[PDB]
């Protein structure tokens, strides 16, 4: 009950977004105190709200996070132009927030033009991360980093740049020396090396180096010799003559690196060259190999010895056998990642299968975030997985041919998926496939009541089935779905399940132009937006599927930068 | 040793540091009147001062409440600070209306403007 | 083969 500056003081230990909006809730005096000192903001939808209002509420932030298309792009199932576009926001904030210090962005477009208004808008610039961004060019970042003076972090991850000239990296100035992170890891060109190797030898806080693989196998040991006090290297190429003098050389540098937790790359990794990597080993929590197309066995040696291991995302080519020794020698993993090494041919050419998954379930107390690519599975399989892990709280399991059943079976998966959902009581995300009756959709209603993100495609046998989900899914935040016989019916007798959730992504499903067009009205405050190269959606009878509809709640009602094959339902 | 006068009018000896925590002391400079503080809390304070904190706060609540009141009296700034936390930790993971019965505040929204801050808080902000 | 099939980051299908 007391004064203002006390309240603002208390606030200052209140940095959840959940915990902000409660106190911004309590009274009409809290509303104001919280506003005020709002550090941060987080928007997880660019068009849930107009920059215009997020400015003048919280006018002292000094870090923001956006995000722009659905998911799906990365499938690219939105064609290029949709929309995305950041530069609305840093026009907008680059004369408000002048103390801004911190920009996270995802899948948006992002533009040169962009970059330079950071660049020479905030002069307090000290995070740039870009996460699956496109639009810009080596010469916004020779801007960043001519004129950022005291930037810390440049996060380049899972972005397409194009990639003039890796000139720019030189554009750091001698008396800059403030970063702590730089993940160059995406790429092509080819930075100048005596450049890096200046740049990373004064800034003695550098604790993450992400190469860039361009910079070849022979050139880390010097990198390393500079840097001692890496806590995450990402290589470059893994890949080299088979000598004794660099293998010797890469090897005392490493073990050299007694602050290594995470170790990436591995582009083109020769076998002869791994071992180098064993004495960090000891004590690595995140593996990343997923670019190393190396064969189980050599996997095996090296897994053999990181008995820390929290996190590993590799290649399929670990094999059945590879994961069993994986089961056996991680008891402290937390997430497994299992990527396909050949995604687009059918014939299995990798021993890996629902056994290596099994393995693991039953050997790590611990693990709780599964993304799994494999040719086959079964009903027996998922429960044995769903009774070993109820704490699983991330589940992802990819079949790669469209609608296999069981294959010992030949039933739909329906109960392996049951029971995964009936026993993981905090499974939060879930991705499904395989042969899929509208009977998973009913387990799904009935027992995932924590569930947020929900991903699935070729499936299910009628509207019933997405009535479930959108019945019974308490927690829903994003629905995604691709190629079902999913429709009017059940979207618009839950048409108000919609202002719940974050986004419904809908593309190759059964719904009508019609139902779009009635939905709209229903529901002023969806953006519903019909996204069909075809040309203009009367061209057909109303009767007719539209290609894709994206749904997302908003407070900035229909957006302005749509092109020629996207319509709001507004009128 | 400096002594500290309460509002109740009882006198506090502490010796030459101990005072001098409070920069609202340091910049007064027979013996030093606080209006604004009790003796009740004048005494707890002085613990602290003395000390320096954990069953310490271990008090109840119209108690820390006149605790922070005379931290920021007194600038004491590490004790601000520790009251300060103490009332967040009381706020997190709490709603509006439990954060406003722990509180004794009254709702002074209508109905429509706290849909629409809720409204923007959810829709937007989280 | 189908369009983002099987949905994956990876360069041809
Ligand atoms: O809280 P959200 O906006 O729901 O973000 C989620 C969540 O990301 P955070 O790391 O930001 O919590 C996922 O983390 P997990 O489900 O793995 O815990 C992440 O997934 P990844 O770990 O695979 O990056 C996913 O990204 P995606 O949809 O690209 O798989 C992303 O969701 P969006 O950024 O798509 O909303
Ligand atoms: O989770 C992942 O990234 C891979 O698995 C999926 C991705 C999208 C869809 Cl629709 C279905 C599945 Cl199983």
């Amino acid at each position: 009950s007391f004064p203002e500056e006390v309240l603002e003081h208390v606030f200052s230990f209140i940095q959840l977004d959940k915990d902000r909006n409660s106190v911004s809730l309590v009274c009409k005096s809290w509303y104001e105190i919280e506003r005020w000192c709002r550090r941060k903001v987080f928007i997880g939808n660019c068009y849930a709200v107009s920059p215009a209002t997020v400015i003048r509420r919280f006018p002292k932030v000094r870090s923001v996070e956006l995000k722009g298309k659905p998911h799906f792009a990365d499938f690219n199932l939105v064609p290029d132009g949709w929309g995305g576009y950041v530069y609305p926001w840093i026009e907008a904030m680059s004369s408000s927030y002048t103390w801004l210090e911190e920009i996270r962005l995802k899948r948006m477009v992002v533009t040169d033009d962009c970059l330079e208004l950071i660049a020479k808008s905030f002069k307090n610039f000290k995070v740039l991360v870009l996460s699956s961004c496109e639009g810009f060019s080596t010469d916004g970042l020779a801007a960043i980093a001519a004129t950022c003076r005291n930037l810390k972090e440049l996060d380049l991850r899972e972005s397409d740049v194009d990639d003039v000239s890796g000139h720019w990296l030189s554009h750091f100035p001698d008396t800059y020396t403030s970063l702590v992170s730089l993940n160059i890891s995406c790429l092509a060109s080819e930075v100048s090396f005596s450049a890096l190797e200046r740049l990373v030898t004064r800034c003695p806080n550098l604790k993450s180096l992400k190469l860039n693989r361009a910079v070849p196998l022979e050139k880390l040991a010097t990198l390393l010799q500079r840097a001692p006090q890496l806590e995450e290297l990402g290589t470059g190429g893994y890949t080299a003559e088979v000598r004794p003098d660099v293998y010797s050389g890469l090897s005392v540098a490493l073990s050299g690196c007694k602050e290594l937790r995470c170790l990436s790359g591995f582009w083109d990794a020769v076998p002869a060259y791994l071992p180098a990597v064993y004495s960090v080993c000891s004590r690595l929590t995140t593996l990343n190999l997923s670019y190393a197309t190396v064969q189980s066995y050599d996997l095996v040696k090296l897994l053999c010895q990181c008995p820390k291991l929290q996190r590993l995302w590799v290649l399929d080519y670990i094999e059945d056998a590879g994961l069993e020794v994986l089961a056996s020698t991680c008891k402290d993993l937390r997430e497994l990642r299992v990527f396909p090494s050949e995604p687009f041919v059918m014939e299995p050419n990798v021993a890996l299968t629902e056994q290596g998954l099994v393995s693991v379930s039953m050997g790590c107390p611990k693990l709780e975030s599964v993304l799994y690519f494999c040719r086959q599975m079964t009903n027996a399989a998922l429960i044995t997985i769903a009774r070993n892990r109820p704490n699983m709280t991330r589940f992802r399991l990819c079949i790669i041919e469209p609608k296999a059943p069981d294959y010992l079976t030949l039933e739909p998966l329906d109960i392996g998926f049951g029971a995964i959902v009936e026993h993981c009581k905090d499974l939060r995300r879930l991705s499904l496939s395989g042969l899929l009756t509208d009977k998973v959709f009913e387990y799904i209603g009935t027992y995932a009541k924590k569930m947020e993100m929900l991903s699935v495609a070729f499936a299910g046998d009628s509207d019933l089935g997405m009535h479930h989900v959108l019945s019974g899914c308490d927690s829903l935040r994003k629905l995604e779905i691709r190629d079902c016989p999913f429709g009017d019916k059940a979207l618009l007798a839950n048409a108000s399940k919609l202002e719940t959730m974050r986004s419904l992504w809908m593309s190759s499903c059964s719904v009508s132009f019609g139902a779009c067009k009635l939905l709209g009205q229903k529901m002023p405050k969806l953006n519903v937006e019909v996204i069909d190269e075809r040309g203009a959606p009367d061209s057909r009878p109303e009767s007719c599927p539209v290609e894709r509809v994206f749904i997302y709640r908003t407070v900035a009602g229909p957006r302005f930068d749509m092109p020629g094959f996207v319509w709001n339902m507004d009128q | 040793k400096i002594v500290l006068k309460s509002s109740d009018g009882e006198s506090f000896e502490v010796e030459e540091a101990v005072a001098l925590e409070s920069q609202t002391i340091a910049h007064m400079v027979n013996g030093v009147p606080l209006p604004n503080v009790t003796s009740k809390i004048l005494a707890k304070v002085i613990e602290y001062c003395k000390r320096h904190d954990a069953d310490f706060m271990k008090i109840d609540q119209a108690t820390l409440f006149e605790l922070i009141l005379a931290a920021n009296y007194l600038n004491i700034k590490n004790l601000l600070d520790l009251t300060c936390q103490t009332v967040a930790d009381m706020i997190k993971g709490k709603t509006p209306e439990e954060i406003r019965t722990t509180f004794n505040i009254k709702n002074d929204f209508t109905p429509e403007e706290e849909e629409e801050v809720r409204r923007e808080n959810q829709w937007a902000f989280e | 083969q189908v369009v983002g099939w099987p949905p994956v980051r990876n360069y041809r299908k």
